[PDB]
């Protein structure tokens, strides 16, 4: 468990207060569109299993499938983005705090670096 | 895995019984109350790895 | 065609592997469903784990 | 009648509109990679009087 | 690449929404349109690749393969509608759906810019192919053929996944551009030897290498005609494309590790040609010819010189076209007499003259007849092998002689002689079959006219 | 017999019902239009138009550019007595060898 | 054809520069993240791998039956 | 069984598992396991027959032994530390006892025989509940105590589980025993990744639960318990066979289906920790599971087996009961590979 | 187990062939005893004498395989004067496979065992040389 038990973590909180400072996903996010596509596929499979006309029947039901998937996908994307932002924040802070462990190395050009040449023949 | 409903809701379901340095009936002390208190206070807030080291 | 393609290249990789897997499958699944037998197996496993794992 | 032809041949626009939508998404992908536009050492130049960007 | 990817994913709903008698017409017409659109990818650069976005890029190696895939889809539709007349509408649409899904996976495979996304797509191509074989194949052995194909490919490719994730952990990236610019020599150690083995063995199984090839006759003989066409023309070329791409990070260890694979390739080239000489089945003959040509391509990639890569690219494109055409011709014969035996139907020149002409042209391209791109690729590989060593010419000449022998043997056996007397149902060739052969053969000669389009990035 | 199974059907000949058939479909009109669209699109459009498009693709591979650059380099170098092909790809002054 | 269908070489050149910069930055970040994870797990002094310990708010500090706790 | 009694027993099983998941005290965790087992026995015996009675007896014996060993480990840990909280265990012997007990509860090899036996004994609904929920609880305990797990013992049991699952499934021809051996193999994968990333353990658990729910509900819909029974389903409802074939392909780990995501992530995570031989062996051994999934797919969808004469009456009639969330389980178990980076949300 | 492996590895690679053979024989005997115990538990014999016979047969087969592997590997390393070479372990593994084939009285089992055990033993030698680990310690 890497980030479980990180200080200041409220248990059973899907989205903390500090996540509000991040850009929310655009409603036309390709990931949101894919969640809607999953909802549509679920609706078609429902019609097929129940032996209704696949594309025509149950338009209200198919709409509910798509809407539920888009809703949950929006909140899932927010939580995923928050966790990744948290990971990057922690990593940058640790690198800043441990300079002796993450030292800046002098850059040498390829005119100074010597590399063995392996001919292909 | 661990859903800390007790911490979230402010409940106390078994944390009273977890340790022998906690509140006991009639203030009966444990055999190693002072040692356990010292160890808990030392290891508070630094995690398992640093606490063991 | 015959000796290599139809016979020996077939025997080395896919036929031998399939035969070994079939034999091991028969060995694993050939159980009488006797709780006495596989609880004795559990006892052996527990003793081995206690002794040979440190 | 005329309606039946549209009722039957409405599926012949799907691939063309897919091509158009793909071109649009290609342009959108290009417009997010404009961080070194007019900044490469080989191609950096001065802007013309009546142009805002070198390429789109 | 989205202007080519989205129209395929729109072929899907169009196929499922068109009428019951317009599925073949719609699919064929719009496949041809998508092929025409994909022809625009041939305008490549001399310095670098076409970096469309972060996810897709095109090169002089990817572009001809994409054009071949997009061109092969409508031909497969024509052959399929030949052999799937009595099927239900839903199952016809499912077959067309499998073909479209396979094309989409192949497009994204050739244009994927990361080794891991390339792996995901190049493994995703297995499912539609397996379904097509084991569902719409004719004989009993389609099930065993599908098992062989699937498990050979997966046993080859799982260590590749392990090696790819290991390399990502080691170097930070699997992007092809980054691993090309930040490549480092591979030191001679056991760990490096096994990394090299993981990668190369995945693609050698996909190729196939001689000794890892039995799945190929099993699957190519037992698949339906569209399955046979896509298995030989395109799916064999995923191995070559992958081996060309991944050998950036495998030097100089490729100089020392290529001896077993070169020996296997040269000797198995000889052996598979000799097998072709004595095959009682036509489809098996074409499959073993495919094995021999891919052995030559493996030799080219392993010797790994600028002249060998150009020959490898040319030979891959040429073999795709030629083998697809040969499979189509054999399938027309099979749809006449309902048997794959080569000596059952004879005198087909005096029963069907224009099909005899198509057989002649396909067999003349199968053997390297100048100035065809088949010969161009074979000759470039032979020249590079001659620079590698001077006995490769001995093996290459023997292979060319045997190739001519078995190609003309197939032609003479099927077309010449006297017709079988009791086969009285050889109806005249259909316009559909004639047009299929013409659409196979004309692009090959036009590619002869303009050969720099299929010589790869090293040109 | 071990099953109630259909007999194997006789092969269906497309020329019996439709003597002037192209082999695309059982229906004559659908068959004719399938032939027409295949021939038109494939042969005419793809073959002719794609071949001429590929023939007249712009010279983005820089063959003629490289030839003109080489002519300029050769003219300049032979005018001044310099070697036509430089002996080194990079500048040895920029290169720093180990001691 | 060049006017109607294609673009100038500058667009592809500078797009490749942008793509390469993004990919190089991502590779650097991946390697640095691996290093940080290794150090955090080995030492236990960062926000990661903070396995719980017993809360010291549970200790009862009131006088007991016996003076010596 | 009365419907009210049945739903209260289901709620008691769920309450025991939730007590295990939310407790911070080893005694309360043990109480949760006990409550789960006590309410779970009648669910297995819901349809009374000798096979159900035998399966319930074997399950009770195994789970009682595991609970006894678990309590012994808890007491030994208390002896050497005086701590009741569930954290890193302070005694290696207590940790070994705890690992053995939790592995016996989960069915990891060599504690696996009861899994195929009980699953074949009990009905399809009972097997669904068994596999899913009764894997859900002990894995949460293991994730809590992961930092003290012996890697050698855990990985040995995981590789044994993968091998045994593959081989047993190869031999089996009954659908419930096939499902049980598949379950053993998947538990092997999860516990193999357990000592490195509990997040990856949770991801594999969720994907496995989704695929298992879809598969068991398809079997319940088709009323098929053997291979030959499932071979008649193409002549009644060919859609169910196709969905089952796609789900079987997903379970075998073929890209780009959802079954590839856990294997991919686990291989990557173990490679980060300098494990190569173990991921390679694990990946190669899954070909056995794929083989018997493909053998099952040949019989049901890719080939048409002979049918009978009363299938005509079955055609005339229609399926009444509607499975809850079957389309959602079908979609989630096959089409969520492009949504892989949500495992950070899972973190 | 760990003690036996430590003894075998503490004997140097190309020296003390008798001690190497003794250590490998002990390891093989322990493995055979474990296999025989599981076989007795899972497939009960018809009699105590039959159980003892089966245990002895399995134990002797495993001990012979271990002794042949260790002796052959050490002798090959000694005569070739090339320690730290996987070929020695490959030869030992194929010799052990031939011993298994002789014990089972089957040429096919002998050949397959020679191939597989040779590859396994050579891989183990390569792992010792290169630092490969099977049960890797958690990090990262
Ligand atoms: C969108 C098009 C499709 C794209 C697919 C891409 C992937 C999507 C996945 C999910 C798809 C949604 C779910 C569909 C379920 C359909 C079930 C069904 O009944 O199908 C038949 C049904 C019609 O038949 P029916 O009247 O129901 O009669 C059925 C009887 O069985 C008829 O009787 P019968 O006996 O003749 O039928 C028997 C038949 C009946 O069997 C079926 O119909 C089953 C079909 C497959 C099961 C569903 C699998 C879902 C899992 C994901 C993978 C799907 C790939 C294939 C998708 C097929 C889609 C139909 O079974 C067989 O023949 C057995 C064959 C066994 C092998 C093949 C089956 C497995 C194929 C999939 C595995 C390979 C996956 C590879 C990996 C990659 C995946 C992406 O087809 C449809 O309704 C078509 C669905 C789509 C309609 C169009 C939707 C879009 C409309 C326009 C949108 C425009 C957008 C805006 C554009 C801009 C301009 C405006
Ligand atoms: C965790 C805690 C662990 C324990 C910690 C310590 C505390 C507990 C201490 C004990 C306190 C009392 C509690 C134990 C209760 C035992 C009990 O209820 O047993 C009932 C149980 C079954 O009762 P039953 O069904 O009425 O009896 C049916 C008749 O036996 C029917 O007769 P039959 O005609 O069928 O044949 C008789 C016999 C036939 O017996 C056999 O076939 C077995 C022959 C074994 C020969 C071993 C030779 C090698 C010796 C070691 C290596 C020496 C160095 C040289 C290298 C090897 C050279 C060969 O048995 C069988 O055929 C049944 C097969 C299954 C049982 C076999 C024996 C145990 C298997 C597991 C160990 C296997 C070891 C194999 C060797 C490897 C050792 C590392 O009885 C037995 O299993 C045998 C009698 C009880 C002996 C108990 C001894 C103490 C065990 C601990
Ligand atoms: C892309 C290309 C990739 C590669 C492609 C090729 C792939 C591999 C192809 C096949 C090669 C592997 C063959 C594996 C061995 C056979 C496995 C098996 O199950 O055999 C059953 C079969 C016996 O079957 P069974 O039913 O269990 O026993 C009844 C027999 O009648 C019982 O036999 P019997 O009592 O009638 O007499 C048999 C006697 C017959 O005597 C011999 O075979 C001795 C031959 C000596 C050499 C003669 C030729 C001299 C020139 C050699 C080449 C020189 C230049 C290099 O042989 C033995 O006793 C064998 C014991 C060991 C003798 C030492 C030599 C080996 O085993 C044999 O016959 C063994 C013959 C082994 C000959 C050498 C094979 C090659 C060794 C590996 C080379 C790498
Ligand atoms: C199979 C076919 C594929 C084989 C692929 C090649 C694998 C080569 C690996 C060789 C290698 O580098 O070994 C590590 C290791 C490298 O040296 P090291 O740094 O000193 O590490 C050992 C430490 O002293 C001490 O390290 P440790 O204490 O962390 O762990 C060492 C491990 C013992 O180390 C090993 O097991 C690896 C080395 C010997 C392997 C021999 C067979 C190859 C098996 C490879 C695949 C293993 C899958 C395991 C699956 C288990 C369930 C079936 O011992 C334990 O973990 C003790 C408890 C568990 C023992 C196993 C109980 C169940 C066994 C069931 C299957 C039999 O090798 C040795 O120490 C060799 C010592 C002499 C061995 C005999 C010659
Ligand atoms: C009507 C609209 C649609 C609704 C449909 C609902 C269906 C889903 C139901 C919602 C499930 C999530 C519950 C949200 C409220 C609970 C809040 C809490 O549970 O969230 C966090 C935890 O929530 C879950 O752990 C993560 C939720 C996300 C899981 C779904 C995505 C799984 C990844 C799959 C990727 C590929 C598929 C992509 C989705 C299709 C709390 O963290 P914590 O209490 O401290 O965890 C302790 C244990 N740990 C640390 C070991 C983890
Ligand atoms: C590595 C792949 C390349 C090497 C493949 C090895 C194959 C070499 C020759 C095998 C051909 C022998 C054969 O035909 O049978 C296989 C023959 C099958 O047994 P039989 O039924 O008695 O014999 C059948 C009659 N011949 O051999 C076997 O497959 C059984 C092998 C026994 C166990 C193998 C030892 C494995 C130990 C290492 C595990 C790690
Ligand atoms: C009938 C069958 C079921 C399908 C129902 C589909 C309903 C979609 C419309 C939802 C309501 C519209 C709405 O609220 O739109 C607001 C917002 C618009 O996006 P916005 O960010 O405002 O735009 C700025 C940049 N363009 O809207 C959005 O951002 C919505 C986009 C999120 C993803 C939605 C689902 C994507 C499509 C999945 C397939 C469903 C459609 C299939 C149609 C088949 C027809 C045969
Ligand atoms: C019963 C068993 C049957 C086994 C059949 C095996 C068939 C033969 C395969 C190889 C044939 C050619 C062998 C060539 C060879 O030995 O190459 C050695 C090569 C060079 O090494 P070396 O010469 O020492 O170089 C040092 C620098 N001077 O050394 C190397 O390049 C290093 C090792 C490379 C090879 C690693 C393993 C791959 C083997 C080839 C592919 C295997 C799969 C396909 C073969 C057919 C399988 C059915």
């Amino acid at each position: 468990t890497m980030m479980s038990g990180r200080p200041g973590r409220v248990p059973l909180q899907f989205l903390p207060n500090e996540a509000r400072s991040l850009p929310p996903p655009k409603l036309t996010d390709p990931r949101l569109v894919y969640m809607g596509f999953l909802g549509y596929c679920s609706g078609l499979i429902d019609n097929a299993i129940r032996r209704r006309p696949v594309v025509s029947a149950g338009l209200h039901r198919q709409l509910l499938y798509v809407t539920s998937f888009v809703f949950f996908g929006y909140y899932l994307l927010k939580r995923q983005d928050y966790m990744y932002a948290l990971r990057d924040h922690d990593m940058f802070a640790y690198v800043k705090s441990h300079p002796e462990d993450f030292p800046e190395k002098d850059k040498k050009t390829y005119g100074e670096i010597l590399e063995e040449f392996h001919p292909v023949r | 895995p661990f859903f800390d409903v007790q911490k979230r809701l402010g409940l106390d379901l078994d944390r009273w019984m977890t340790i022998q340095s906690a509140e006991q009936p009639h203030k009966i002390p444990g055999r190693c109350h002072a040692f356990e208190k010292e160890w808990i206070e030392c290891a508070h807030g630094i995690g398992g790895i640093r606490a063991e080291k | 065609s015959s000796l290599l393609d139809l016979i020996w290249l077939e025997t080395i990789l896919p036929k031998t592997t399939s035969f070994i897997q079939m034999k091991m499958s028969i060995m694993v699944s050939n159980q009488k469903g006797l709780i006495k037998l596989y609880f004795l197996s559990f006892l052996i496993t527990i003793m081995i784990s206690m002794t040979l794992f440190n | 009648n005329v309606l039946q032809i549209v009722r039957d041949h409405w599926v012949h626009i799907l691939v063309p509109v897919g091509f158009v939508f793909g071109c649009y998404l290609d342009r959108r992908s290009d417009e997010k990679l404009t961080a070194f536009r007019n900044k490469s050492l080989l191609f950096k130049r001065e802007l013309r009087p009546n142009e805002e960007v070198t390429w789109k | 690449m989205l202007k080519i990817i989205i129209p395929t994913t729109m072929l899907l709903p169009m196929t499922w929404m068109s009428k019951h008698n317009m599925i073949w017409i719609n699919a064929t017409v719009h496949s041809l349109l998508i092929s025409l659109i994909s022809l625009s990818l041939l305008n490549q650069l001399g310095e670098n690749s076409l970096n469309f976005s972060l996810t897709f890029f095109s090169d002089s190696l990817s572009a001809p393969l994409l054009v071949l895939t997009t061109w092969l889809l409508p031909l497969m539709l024509m052959a399929s509608q030949s052999h799937l007349s009595k099927e239900t509408t839903t199952r016809k649409k499912l077959y067309i759906t499998m073909l479209i899904l396979l094309q989409l996976f192949l497009i994204m495979t050739f244009t994927a810019t990361e080794l891991i996304l390339f792996y995901i797509l190049f493994e995703a191509t297995l499912v539609p192919t397996l379904i097509i074989i084991t569902r719409w194949g004719n004989q009993t052995e389609r099930l065993n053929a599908g098992l062989y194909f699937l498990f050979y490919t997966l046993a080859g490719s799982l260590p590749l996944l392990v090696a790819l994730v290991y390399i990502q952990n080691t170097t930070g990236s699997l992007n092809f551009l980054i691993i090309h610019y930040w490549s480092h020599p591979l030191s001679n150690s056991w760990s490096n030897i096994f990394m090299w083995l993981a990668c190369i063995m995945a693609f050698m199984v996909k190729m196939p290498l001689y000794g890892l090839h039995l799945w190929l006759p099993k699957a190519h003989v037992e698949a339906p005609i569209a399955g046979s066409m896509v298995l030989a023309a395109v799916l064999l070329k995923l191995g070559g494309y992958g081996m060309m791409r991944i050998t950036t990070i495998l030097n100089p260890l490729t100089n020392y590790m290529a001896y077993p694979f070169l020996m296997l390739s040269m000797w198995g080239m000889i052996m598979t040609s000799s097998i072709c000489l004595r095959q009682t089945d036509l489809k098996s003959l074409i499959a073993y010819s495919s094995v021999s040509h891919m052995a030559l391509v493996i030799v080219a990639i392993m010797i790994q010189t600028p002249w060998s890569f150009m020959g490898a690219t040319a030979l891959m494109i040429a073999h795709g076209l030629t083998s697809s055409m040969l499979f189509c011709l054999a399938n027309t014969n099979y749809e006449r007499v309902h048997s794959r035996t080569m000596i059952l139907a004879r005198g087909l020149q005096t029963l069907l003259p224009l099909m005899a002409t198509w057989w002649l042209v396909a067999s003349l391209t199968n053997l390297a007849l100048p100035p065809s791109i088949n010969l161009i690729g074979e000759l470039f590989i032979i020249t590079a092998s001659f620079s590698w060593s001077n006995i490769t010419i001995i093996l290459m000449g023997m292979n060319m002689m045997i190739t001519a022998l078995y190609s003309l043997y197939m032609l003479i056996t099927t077309q010449r002689g006297k017709y079988t007397h009791h086969i009285n149902n050889i109806k005249p060739s259909f316009t559909r079959e004639n047009a299929l052969m013409a659409l196979h053969i004309l692009p090959l000669l036009l590619l002869t006219l303009n050969p720099k389009m299929i010589l790869g990035p090293l040109y | 017999i071990r099953l109630q199974e259909d007999p194997d059907p006789e092969d269906e000949n497309l020329y019996e019902k439709n003597p002037d058939s192209h082999g695309y479909d059982k229906d004559p009109i659908v068959d004719l239009w399938n032939m027409r669209v295949v021939f038109f699109f494939g042969f005419s459009i793809v073959l002719v138009l794609g071949s001429t498009f590929v023939a007249y693709l712009p010279d983005y591979r820089m063959q003629e550019w490289a030839r003109r650059e080489a002519e300029r380099l050769v003219k300049y170098r032979e005018a001044n007595g310099l070697p036509l092909m430089e002996s080194n790809c990079f500048d040895p002054n920029k290169i720093q060898l180990p001691e | 054809i060049a006017r109607t269908f294609y673009d100038g070489p500058e667009k592809n050149y500078e797009k490749t520069m942008a793509i390469l910069q993004i990919e190089a930055e991502k590779a650097e970040l991946r390697l640095k993240e691996l290093e940080v994870r290794r150090l955090m797990r080995a030492r236990g002094d960062g926000p990661w791998y903070q396995y719980p310990t017993i809360d010291k708010a549970l200790i009862d500090h009131s006088p007991k039956t016996t003076p010596d706790n | 069984m009365n419907p009210i009694i049945y739903t209260t027993l289901i709620m008691t099983v769920m309450s025991g598992t939730m007590l295990v998941m939310i407790s911070s005290h080893w005694l309360l965790i043990w109480i949760g396991f006990e409550m789960n087992l006590l309410a779970m026995i009648p669910v297995l015996m819901k349809n009374f027959n000798p096979r159900a009675t035998e399966a319930a007896t074997k399950y009770f014996l195994t789970q009682a032994t595991a609970s006894m060993m678990l309590m012994m480990a808890i007491i030994i840990n208390l002896l050497y530390s005086g701590q009741w909280t569930i954290t890193k265990m302070f005694n290696p012997v207590a940790m070994t006892m705890m690992t053995m007990a939790l592995a016996m509860k989960l069915g990891l090899s060599p504690f696996h025989f009861w899994v195929p036996e009980v699953t074949q004994g009990i009905s399809l609904q009972a097997g669904l509940l068994l596999l899913t929920w009764q894997k859900l609880a002990p894995l949460s305990v293991l994730c809590q105590i992961s930092q003290s797990i012996n890697p050698n013992l855990m990985l040995t049991m995981a590789m044994l589980s993968i091998l045994i699952g593959g081989w047993g499934g190869l031999n089996q021809t009954q659908l419930r025993k096939i499902m049980a051996y598949s379950s053993i193999a998947h538990m092997g994968w999860m516990t193999a990744v357990l000592p490195y990333n509990t997040t990856m353990t949770i991801l594999n658990l969720l994907i496995y639960i989704t695929m298992t729910l879809a598969m068991f509900m398809l079997l319940i819909h088709s009323s098929a318990t053997t291979t030959l029974s499932l071979s008649h389903t193409w002549n009644k409802m060919p859609v169910i066979t196709s969905l089952m074939m796609v789900t079987l392909l997903s379970m075998g780990g073929l890209p780009p289906l959802s079954g590839f995501m856990p294997k991919w992530m686990i291989i990557q995570e173990m490679t980060k920790n300098e494990s190569i031989i173990m991921p390679t062996l694990m990946a190669m051994t899954a070909l056995l599971n794929l083989y018997f999934y493909m053998r099952l797919a040949y019989s049901s969808s890719l080939t048409m087996f002979p049918s009978t004469n009363n299938m005509k009456m079955k055609w005339q009639f229609e399926h009444t009961k509607q499975m809850k969330l079957l389309p959602t389980m079908i979609v989630l178990s096959t089409l969520v590979l492009p949504m892989t980076p949500a495992l950070s949300s899972l973190n | 187990a760990k003690t036996l492996l430590h003894k075998y590895s503490d004997i140097p690679e190309g020296t003390e062939c008798h001690r190497k053979a003794y250590a490998s024989t002990s390891i093989g005997g322990a493995t055979g005893l474990i296999v025989s115990a599981y076989s007795i538990a899972l497939k009960p014999p018809a009699s105590f004498l039959e159980g003892v016979a089966r245990t002895g047969r399995y134990t002797f087969t495993s001990a012979a395989i271990g002794a042949i592997f260790g002796l052959t590997s050490c002798i090959s390393a000694q005569v070739r004067e090339k320690p730290d070479d996987p070929l020695n372990y490959f030869i030992g593994g194929c010799a052990g496979g031939l011993t298994l084939g002789a014990r089972t009285r089957s040429y096919g089992i002998g050949a397959a065992a020679c191939a597989y055990m040779g590859l396994t033993a050579a891989l183990v030698k390569m792992g010792q040389l290169e630092g490969w680990q099977v049960f890797a310690e958690p990090k990262v």
